[PDB]
C-alpha cells in the first residue's frame, strides 16, 4: 500500500525442540563476505552514456569538444580511474597510448547535432532567430 | 550563419520566403518565382552521429 | 538509461539489426524477428477510438 515513486511525475507441550541448538563451529572456506564485496560491484549496473543526445529542449547535450579529441581523451579518462581502482600510479591496463593507430577514431561529441551540422549555437536559439526573421508590427 | 546577428540575414539570403501580399514589383517578382528551390536539398551523409 | 543511444543520426528508422564482414566481403547479418507490441496496438486501438 502507498508505494513512493523516485522519479518526477508530471509537472512535480509447547515446543520441546529436538531440532536446533545452534553453534556456529564453520567457516566460509572462499568467504561470504569477499563474494558480498566483489558481488556488489558486479552489480553495479551500465554506466550510461549521455552524450550527443538531445534534451528536453532539443539542444544536443554534449560539450564543445572535437570527437576524436575526446575519444582520445576519454580513454585517458578510464585510463585514470583504472589507475585509481588498481591503487597504483600506473594503469597497467591502459586504454591509450598503445602502438595501434586509432586516427579514425570517432565518438558521440556534442559538436554535431542529429543532421550532421556544427553546434556553436543551439538549435532553439537559431530557429527562434529563424522565426524572428518574418514579423510585422503595428502600422 | 555564426555571428551574434542573424535576422535580417534570412531575409537577405533567401527571397522566396517571404509571402507577396500586394502588387508591389518585388511581391509580383516572387510570385512569379517557383517554390521548391530553396534550402538544403542533398547531403552526403557517412556515418551515424 | 533506456532507448538514449538510438536518439543519434536520423533515429526515422524501421527496424534495427547488427552485423559484421569477415575479410572477403561475408557479411553475416542477423535480424532478430519483431515480436509484436502491447503499447503500440494500443496506441493504434485508442487512434482508431
Amino acid at each position: 500500500k502507498r508505494i513512493p515513486r523516485k522519479t518526477k511525475g508530471k509537472s512535480s507441550p509447547a515446543t520441546a525442540e529436538p531440532g536446533t541448538s545452534n553453534c556456529e563451529h564453520y567457516k566460509a572456506r572462499p568467504g561470504i563476505a569477499s563474494v558480498q564485496k566483489a558481488t556488489e560491484s558486479a552489480e553495479l549496473p551500465m554506466k550510461n552514456n549521455d552524450e550527443g543526445t538531445p534534451d528536453k529542449r532539443g539542444n544536443t547535450k554534449g560539450a564543445l569538444v572535437n570527437e576524436h579529441v575526446e575519444a582520445r581523451d576519454e580513454a585517458d579518462d578510464a585510463t585514470k580511474k583504472q589507475a585509481k581502482d588498481t591503487e597504483k600510479a600506473k594503469a597497467q591496463v591502459t586504454y591509450s597510448d598503445t602502438g595501434i593507430n586509432n586516427a579514425n577514431e570517432l565518438s558521440r561529441s556534442g559538436n554535431v547535432d542529429n543532421e550532421g551540422g556544427s553546434n556553436q549555437k543551439p538549435m532553439s536559439t537559431r530557429i527562434a532567430e529563424a522565426t524572428s526573421a518574418i514579423v510585422s508590427k503595428h502600422p | 550563419l555564426p555571428g551574434p546577428d542573424a535576422e535580417k540575414w534570412y531575409s537577405i539570403m533567401y527571397p522566396t520566403r517571404m509571402g507577396t501580399p500586394n502588387v508591389s514589383k518585388i511581391c509580383n517578382f516572387v510570385a512569379s518565382c517557383v517554390r521548391n528551390r530553396v534550402g538544403r536539398f542533398d547531403r552526403a551523409q557517412m556515418m551515424n552521429g | 538509461m533506456l532507448l538514449e543511444p538510438l536518439l543519434s543520426g536520423d533515429p526515422r528508422m524501421t527496424q534495427l539489426a547488427i552485423q559484421y564482414q569477415q575479410y572477403n566481403g561475408r557479411t553475416f547479418n542477423v535480424i532478430p524477428e519483431m515480436p509484436g507490441s502491447v503499447i503500440a496496438d494500443c496506441v493504434q486501438l485508442t487512434a482508431e477510438v
